[PDB]
RNA sequence: AAAUAUUCAAAUGAGAACUUUGAAGGCCGAAGAGGAGAAAGGUUCCAUGUGAACGGCACUUGCACAUGGGUAAGCCGAUCC
RNA sequence: GAUGUGGCGGUUGACGGCGACGUUAGGAAGUCCGGAGACGCCGGCGGGGGCCUCGGGAAGAGUUAUCUUUUCUGCUUAACGGCCUGCCAACCCUGGAAACGGUUCAGCCGGAGGUAGGGUCCAGUGGCCGGAAGAGCACACGUCGCGCGGUGUCCGGUGCGCCCCCGGCGGCCCAUGAAAAUCCGGAGGACCGAGUACCGUUCACGCCCGGUCGUACUCAUAACCGCAUCAGGUCUCCAAGGUGAACAGCCUCUGGCCAAUGGAACAAUGUAGGCAAGGGAAGUCGGCAAAACGGAUCCGUAACUUCGGGAAAAGGAUUGGCU
């Protein structure tokens, strides 16, 4: 674009410092902090990070639990699915 | 110099409660006066937005005073407490639960 | 357009210490020559013809030019010390006393 | 703020101010004789008064 | 009292910066942006232009569609001044006018 | 002083009371008007017309110790 | 001997580079050598008297010594929390 | 704290307004629940006050050989109250949008109804009036004096100005930024409601009362702390004008000193400050500091690099008065 090759966020923050490996993890989780997410409730691409582990949708006002940096997590999907399956079979 | 401002009473620190605003006298002299902090908004608990129809002042003003009965309140229920579009949401909830409850009860016994 | 003038009638008053306490023909005489001198000759803010009549002990100048206001108090200060060791024998007031001026202005 | 208001200190300041007065001429006769050159008159610029 | 001012020297100098002058590199330059930060000047481009365009649409001299594209171009800063925008508005109207007569 | 009133009747009712009064007539000013000092609060009635103003001053109760100033 | 710096005339007094007044020259240069409050000191503030000691010069002057006076709050603070 | 007068309430515990909400009253026990007290820091932006800039105008002052309708200065309006008034934020109603719109420093208004039209609200603030000129300020005159009589004291303008405030936003975080006295509200409806009176007594008006303690003044190159009238140190508020980015330096206003023992010569030698032809670090353990470069605009910009930087690389040129 301008004087930008790839993108940064935190690469630009450093200067020369920190290093190539270190920026890989944190770049992914800081873009996630910035990242708009779609609410389950309203469906708008509103939801933003209220705090660590806390997400809040501005429009509907709905506050939701989630991962630290990101809306959900791979682990969260796994945990809910097994619980729902166990509940479904037992209730039968 | 320029007509100077000094801690006019006592308390010689620039605290939040002793933020000041300059006033000019009929003498033509500048001095600041002690002014209490500007009011926030009273919130509605569910939405978190400011509560309409309610003037907001220091609690000292807002209690048994020069003000008449009306100025503390709005006529509707939850006048100072909930915002008005918030009040109707709980009237709707009250309606839904009662009508649903009779339907649930008769279903279970049968 | 219309009528615009600055009609100042010049009054000489006897008050204040610094010599004696007297009047003189010279004070009203000085008024005319200096008015013409400072105002007249110009590229700038004026452009005028100076007309004068003289009363019993007042000289009245009506000039087809600038005002007669703030400007006339300012010009009189200049006249004082350019010539003649006096002045401090006048500058009374209360009311529009001293030299009274009436401003004729164009309508707007 | 005031200029330490507390009464306990305040009374001592009053007492010491009264105490820091010169010896009065007459008494030197009504002691018999002995040089009554006080001692308990102090000056503020030098020393320090403890409470 | 005790002496006097020195407004008279200063005011004439200010009047000589009201009238061009003495604004070559040497005398006029302290540290870089700080004389007038230039951020506010960029915002001034947004503000002046958006008032003019908004006034035109709501008074009805242009259509809403003409406003819509023009507003986005102002954000891009494709117009740097009061003028050049003036030509653009009139050009837009003329092109759409030529289109409209062709359509009917 | 806190209040200016325009109702003649309201002024008159206060005026009959014991509390006090003072009255001002002078040049055309902010200052000029008929003032009634009630104990906590002061009501001021500005009578614009000269004739009516003079009558208002005449209407003043004889027992009350009103200040001419 | 750091801190840009004094000088002239008058007043007074036994006595005046230094006091006091004028005139003049300057200086701090409004993040002040400024107007005030905190803290601290405790009467130092001011009058009047006034040079024994003290202001490492001087001195009739003093933040000195002597003699007097002065700090008034329903609303400012403490208090209350 | 006492009360009396008026009004409030017989639809028994007020109406009007589409509503948002308006107003001189307009029951409310136990209890409940909320909100107020009540909140970080930085950035830019908005509006306000004062200060700054400036024209006209009414007074006094100065320049005043000479020139200048020039220059300087007073020109003020409170707490508190009335009436009126704030946009952002927010909310109500109309209406039904695709050639989708308005709009933020983060995409947020509107598809759970916008843009647009008409309202409503928070009342910082200004206005005009009350305060309040009866004051104060500047003049003239008077000694008629410990004080006399008169006026005039007004009306505009401008913004990246300066300071502070206040508003609503935005950045930040594995950091998400107190609590209480103080305190009203609503929900709650028990209980008590009368008529020639009883009920309201969060209303207006009237009557009385308000105790305890501190208040001098300095706040520092001399009232504090370092034995001390010590060049040191010591928390905070106000912050003019120019040049200029400047709350830099320098000069000055306003405020404050003129007391830094004084005089004479002004030697070497010191200490502190400058400059030197030609040469240019050969000096020296060593470029130690003196000295030079320096601000900015334009041009130009390296091997290398975690691609963010180096970078103001280097290196050059330019820079006034005035019209």
């Amino acid at each position: 674009m301008t004087k930008r090759t790839k993108k940064a966020g935190i690469v630009g923050k450093y200067g020369t410092r920190y290093g190539a490996s270190l920026r890989k993890q944190i770049k992914k989780m800081e873009v996630s902090q910035h990242s708009k997410y779609f609410c389950e409730f309203c469906g708008k691409f509103a939801v933003k990070r209220k705090a660590v582990g806390i997400w809040g949708c501005k429009d509907c006002g709905k506050v939701k639990a989630g991962g630290a940096y990101t809306m959900n997590t791979a682990s969260a999907v796994t945990v809910r699915s097994t619980i729902r399956r166990l509940r479904e079979q037992t209730e039968a | 110099m320029v007509q100077r401002l000094t801690y006019r009473k006592r308390h010689s620190y620039a605290t939040k409660s002793n933020q000041t605003r300059v006033v000019k006298t009929p003498g033509g002299k500048l001095v600041y006066q002690y002014t209490k902090k500007r009011a926030s908004g009273p919130k509605c608990p569910v939405t978190g937005k400011k509560i309409q129809g309610i003037p907001h002042l220091r609690p000292t003003e807002y209690k048994r005073p020069r003000l008449s009965r009306n100025r503390r309140t709005v006529n509707r229920p939850y006048g100072g407490v909930l915002s008005g579009p918030a009040v109707r949401e709980r009237i709707i909830r009250a309606f839904l639960v009662e009508e649903q409850k009779i339907v649930k009860k008769v279903l279970k016994i049968q | 357009g219309g009528k615009k003038k600055g009609s100042v009638s010049f009054v000489i008053d006897c008050s204040k210490p610094v010599e004696d306490k007297i009047m003189e023909i010279a004070s009203l005489e000085k008024f005319l020559q200096e008015r013409i001198k400072v105002a007249g000759g110009k590229a700038g803010n004026l452009g005028d013809s100076v007309t004068v009549t003289r009363d019993k002990t007042k000289v009245t100048v009506t000039s087809d030019g600038a005002f007669s206001k703030r400007y006339l108090k300012y010009l009189t200060k200049k006249y004082l010390k350019k010539h003649n060791v006096r002045d401090w024998l006048r500058v009374i007031a209360a009311n529009k006393d001293r030299n009274v001026y009436e401003l004729r202005y164009f309508n707007i | 703020m005031p200029s330490h208001k507390t009464f306990r200190i305040k009374q001592k300041l009053a007492k010491k101010q009264r105490q820091n007065r010169p010896i009065p001429y007459w008494i030197r006769m009504r002691t018999d004789n002995t040089i009554r050159y006080n001692a308990k008159r102090r000056h503020w610029r030098r020393t320090k008064l403890g409470f | 009292p005790q002496k006097i001012h020195s407004r008279s020297r200063a005011r004439r100098a200010h009047e000589a910066k009201q009238k061009g002058r003495h604004s070559g590199y040497g005398k006029r330059r302290g540290t870089r942006e700080a004389r007038l930060p230039t951020k506010i000047l960029w915002m001034r481009r947004m503000r002046v232009l958006r008032r003019l365009l908004r006034k035109y649409r709501e008074a009805k001299k242009i259509d809403k569609h003409m406003y819509h594209d023009m507003y986005l171009k102002v954000k891009g800063n494709m117009f740097k001044n009061k003028r050049v925008l003036m030509e653009s508005i009139h050009k837009s109207k003329a092109e759409k006018a030529r289109e409209k007569t062709l359509s009917d | 002083m806190p209040k200016q009133i325009h109702e003649i009747k309201d002024f008159l009712l206060t005026a009959r009371r014991k509390d006090a009064r003072s009255v001002r007539i002078k040049r055309t000013k902010d200052a000029v008007k008929f003032k009634v000092r009630c104990s906590k609060y002061l009501y001021t009635l500005c009578v614009f017309d000269a004739d009516k103003a003079n009558k208002l001053k005449q209407s003043l109760p004889p027992g009350l110790t009103v200040q001419e100033v």
